[PDB]
């Protein structure tokens, strides 16, 4: 929420994102963080 | 009173107890993993 900062993080829903990730990668059962 | 079957067995792999496990297996449904019923 902008009232505090303006930094955000990204999540891809369905991907083996090690493979097609298109810093700070981390794999989840729910996708790419 | 012996609440053995219902109380979760530590040795059981899943924390699910005897009765709980039986139930899960009966219903033919287990989506293991969600990185993608058809
Ligand atoms: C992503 O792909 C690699 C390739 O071998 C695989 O080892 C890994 O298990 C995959 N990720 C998931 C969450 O299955």
């Amino acid at each position: 929420g902008t009232n505090t900062s303006n930094q955000v993080a990204v999540l891809y829903q369905g991907v083996n994102c090690t493979e097609v990730p298109v810093s700070n990668v981390f794999q989840t059962r729910a996708g790419c963080l | 009173f012996n609440f053995s079957q219902i109380l979760p067995d530590p040795s059981k792999p899943s924390k699910r107890s005897f009765i709980e496990d039986l139930l899960f297996n009966k219903v033919t449904l287990a989506d293991a993993g969600f990185i993608k019923d058809l």
